[PDB]
RNA sequence: GUGAACAGCCUCUGGCAUGUUGGAACAAUGUAGGUAAGGGAAGUCGGCAAGCCGGAUCCGUAACUUCGGGAUAAGGAUUG
RNA sequence: AACGAGAUUCCCACUGUCCCUACCUACUAUCCAGCGAAACCACAGCCAAGGGAACGGGCUUGGCGGAAUCAGCGGGGAAAG
RNA sequence: AAUAGGGAACGUGAGCUGGGUUUAGACCGUCGUGAGACAGGUUAGUUUUACCCUACUGAUGAUGUGUUGUUGCCAUGGUA
């Protein structure tokens, strides 16, 4: 009775069902609430993370001591190719809340949507949306397709589009694209609705979605740990070395009267691999990734103004695990949500803030693309064979 | 002998028994309902992917302690095991049954399995040495097995 | 095919171990149908039963 | 063969005492 | 700023390598815990032969 | 063979199939064995448990004492 | 004095005993083929309050109540011996 | 910042520890003629079982939608 030592809750309630979550892809669970006032964009989009590096850059704040020096931040980088409209849905508002009004699909839809379709695209005949593409071409069709656009725009009011990766662009083995459904939170639900009309089975890249110096947040799954015991699952201290039957338990687990094991105590069985938001992850770059062959492969990633070096941002020896990475990029401060190569949904922040933190500029001075594959000292094959000199490398001429 | 359920028309069946015959009572129970109703030829080709385990016996009745396998969702249960004696047993007097079909004259590509049950035998008993100077027996549990065969029509 | 016995007889007529008899394993059936040592003394001179060396132990360094 | 033979009678005896001993409050 | 390591004379960039003072005022730079360890082991550089001043004092390339 | 040695470790003569079963996997908890940055008993009823020290050669050894001891005191140096 | 697998207090040295845990290895546990017991058992098995042999699982009044199960777990069965 | 007080079979031994208490050995003091006594002191003293039912924790799945798949909504429960 009464401890005789205060000491605070192991772990948090608010995460209380510990489980594998149901879905490997992020699911939104809230897409930032909006007024008609704003242009008419999108607040979500997909990406891969490849793997992380470091940065260095001449960080202004007036009153701290970081004031005008140079201060090392962990980055995370995320490979994003455009992804591509193929859909767009109606939300009609009702007293049990949001309810799919329809659909409307594009005129023809790529290989990697309709391989999201099946669970064996081996033994299928790939068979797919190809009725349905035939209501775009009849007369009878195409009068009622086009119809279901003016029903929609007179009921429902939150529309969002079905949009896929380009898997194809990408290192990985998957070649599903993963097929997300994001919201548009324009002016009014025409002009809302005539945006998504006019850019079906198109490309929509991430720099017309997020801004540089911007505050997003991440949603994804995280690592899996497995099942693991009460002192790693729930960081509950180990017994003593003389405890019989066994040092990593929690020894009490209720009184006597509540006769019955409560919800809110510490015990074994899955930990890792759950759905998470982390909130107010700031976009350091834009990147752009491997342009046109008139010059034949400008790299130019990671190269600032202060390095003004021919560098890309995939490291010496590749990204570990993950691959190399060509397409466009968004690199984030800090830690992000999941393995590598996990495909976690970058979206737009809620809430508002100002905070002196977020709306400041960041410039870049240095990123380095040394080896993680090892305790790697060089950062282009330039570099180390102008130090390390001619080998038995060649050694035929 | 007299069976259980004795066929509608004798002409047109077969029968065959195995009696006192040491398997598990428990595993050959549940193999014998997953061939009843079975063609010969689906259930001989069945009976061969147990031992390779390819293919599984779904764990109905006495299901305790038996694990969660791939293999059980053909069946619409969720656990299921490999016995490859027991469908070793019930595999080699389904060449019995066979045996005497052609023996009396019917077509082995019309007889079904239609009525194949297994009943327990008397146990015999063996003995096992445990802590603190006591005896435990290990009884063994055989079975009885009879399956009568008809051609469908 | 009990090779058994064959394989103790010779090692009390050779003055040997057990590990040290008989090399050439393609006689199986002609060494198995000797029951005796005098059968299993006719096949040591016929080479089907040898003695096969000491396991070298060199002193060397 | 065939008819076995029988095999010996259980014969248990008693051993073990209230399990780990244990003396009440006094 | 990108210095040297003051075991090896190989290159530390900002991020990478420790860095270690001594009570005699002498700061010293390591890129890895294979250079820290010899320094720390009363060891000289140039017996070993990895080293930028291994490759100095013999006409290496 | 090594070594002060019927120690330990490795082999030859002579034995054996790993001790009443095999396969696949490498989660928790265990049992048995390690290792750990900085601190060094703050843990605990208690330094429990584990870890230090350890062989031999050269020095060098106090209080106390029944003058025998203590004493391999302690404390160093060395070893291919 | 010497000697204690005796009891105790401090100090040095040393260390995962602790801060504060982490990782690796073997043998399991786990799944499979075979073989396979025992303690225990009125009927059984979700709770809150009331009354009651004054601390219900069943009874009263409420809360509520879907098959079949697996690896764990030590609150309860005022668990077993 | 403050080092408030309590409860849950004086929460919590098939969770631990065993220091204390509380068997059997022994010593001392007082008591008794004596055997022996003393919440008076000291020292050394085996801490068993879950594989059952529920509860809790995770893991398949079940009902219903003709089958099957993708994308979703939020009743309710947790909540920092
Ligand atoms: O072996 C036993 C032992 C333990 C339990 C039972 N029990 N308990 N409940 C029982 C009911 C029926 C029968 N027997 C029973 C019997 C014996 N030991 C033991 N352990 C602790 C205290 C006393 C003893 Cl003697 C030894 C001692 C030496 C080290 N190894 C263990
Ligand atoms: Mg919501
Ligand atoms: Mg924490």
């Amino acid at each position: 009775s009464h401890r005789k030592f205060s000491a605070p809750r192991h772990g948090s309630l608010g995460f209380l069902p510990r489980k594998r979550s149901s879905r490997h892809r992020g699911k939104v669970k809230s897409f930032p609430k909006d007024d008609p006032s704003k242009p008419v964009h999108l607040t979500a989009f997909l990406g891969y993370k490849a793997g992380m590096t470091h940065i260095v850059r001449e960080v202004d704040r007036p009153g701290s001591k970081v004031n005008k020096k140079e201060v090392v931040e962990a980055v995370t980088i995320v490979e994003t190719p455009p992804m591509v409209v193929v859909g767009i849905v109606g939300y009609v508002e009702t007293p049990r809340g949001l309810r799919t009004f329809k659909t409307v699909f594009a005129e023809h839809i790529s290989d990697e949507c309709k391989r999201r379709f099946y669970k064996n695209w081996h033994k299928s005949k790939k068979k797919a949306f190809t009725k349905y593409c035939k209501k775009w071409q009849d007369e009878d069709g195409k009068k009622q397709l086009e119809k279901d656009f003016s029903s929609m725009k007179k009921y429902c009011q939150v529309i969002r589009v079905i949009a896929h990766t380009q898997m194809r662009l990408l290192p990985l083995r998957q070649k599903k694209a993963h097929l997300m459904e994001i919201q548009v939170n324009g002016g009014t639900v025409a002009e809302k609705l005539d945006w998504a009309r006019e850019r079906l089975e198109q490309q929509v890249p991430v720099n017309q979605v997020f801004g540089q110096d911007e505050m997003i947040d991440v949603i994804g799954v995280t690592k899996g740990k497995g099942y693991k015991g009460v002192t790693s699952r729930w960081h509950t201290k180990k017994l003593p070395r003389k405890t019989h039957r066994g040092l990593r338990k929690v020894a009490c687990i209720g009184a006597w009267h509540p006769a019955r094991v409560a919800f809110s105590v510490a015990r074994a069985g899955q930990k890792g691999y759950h759905h998470r938001t982390e909130i107010n992850k700031k976009i350091y770059k834009i990147g752009q990734g491997y342009l046109i062959k008139d010059g034949k492969l400008i790299k130019n990633n990671a190269s600032t103004d202060y390095d003004l070096s021919d560098k890309s941002i995939n490291p010496l020896g590749g990204f570990v695990h993950y691959g190399e990475v060509t397409n466009d990029f968004v690199m984030l401060k800090g830690c992000v949500v999941g393995t590598k190569k996990r495909v976690l949904t970058l979206r737009k922040s809620l809430l508002v803030q100002t905070k002196r933190r977020a709306l400041e500029k960041i410039d870049l001075k240095f990123i380095d693309t040394t080896s993680k594959f090892g305790h790697g000292r060089f950062q282009t094959m330039e570099e180390k064979k102008a130090f390390m000199g001619p080998l038995k490398k060649d050694r035929i001429a | 002998v007299r069976y259980s359920l004795d066929p509608e028309n004798p002409t047109k069946s077969c029968k065959s028994r195995g009696s006192n015959l040491r398997v598990h009572f428990k595993n050959t129970r549940e193999t014998a309902q997953a061939i009843k109703g079975m063609h010969i030829r689906k259930a001989t080709k069945y009976l061969k992917d147990v031992t390779l385990q390819k293919q599984c016996v779904p764990f109905r009745r006495y299901n305790g302690g038996v694990g969660r396998c791939a293999q059980a969702k053909q069946w619409g249960w969720t656990q299921g095991r490999w016995p490859k004696k027991s469908a070793e047993f019930l595999l080699h007097m389904l060449k019995n049954a066979e045996s005497n079909a052609e023996l009396k004259g019917l077509d082995v590509d019309s007889l079904v399995i239609e009525h194949i049950q297994v009943n327990k035998a008397p146990k015999m008993r063996r003995r096992t040495y445990r802590a603190h100077g006591r005896i435990n027996p290990y009884m063994s549990s055989p079975c009885h097995i009879e399956m009568i065969l008809t051609e469908k029509e | 095919s009990m090779l058994r016995l064959q394989k103790r007889l010779a090692s009390s007529v050779l003055r040997c171990g057990k590990k040290k008899v008989w090399l050439d394993p393609n006689e199986t059936n002609e060494i198995a149908n000797a029951n005796s040592r005098q059968q299993i003394r006719k096949l040591i001179k016929d080479g089907l039963i040898i003695r096969k060396p000491v396991t070298v132990h060199s002193r060397a360094r | 063969s065939w008819w076995p033979l029988p095999l010996l009678l259980l014969l248990l005896l008693l051993l073990g005492p209230a399990g780990a001993r244990a003396q009440e409050d006094e | 700023k990108v210095e040297l390591c003051s075991f090896s004379g190989y290159k530390i960039y900002p991020g990478h390598g420790r860095r270690y003072a001594r009570t005699d005022g002498k700061v010293f730079q390591f890129l890895n815990a294979k250079c820290e360890s010899a320094f720390l082991s009363k060891r000289n550089p140039r017996q070993i032969n990895w080293t930028v001043l291994y490759r100095r004092k013999h006409k290496k390339g």
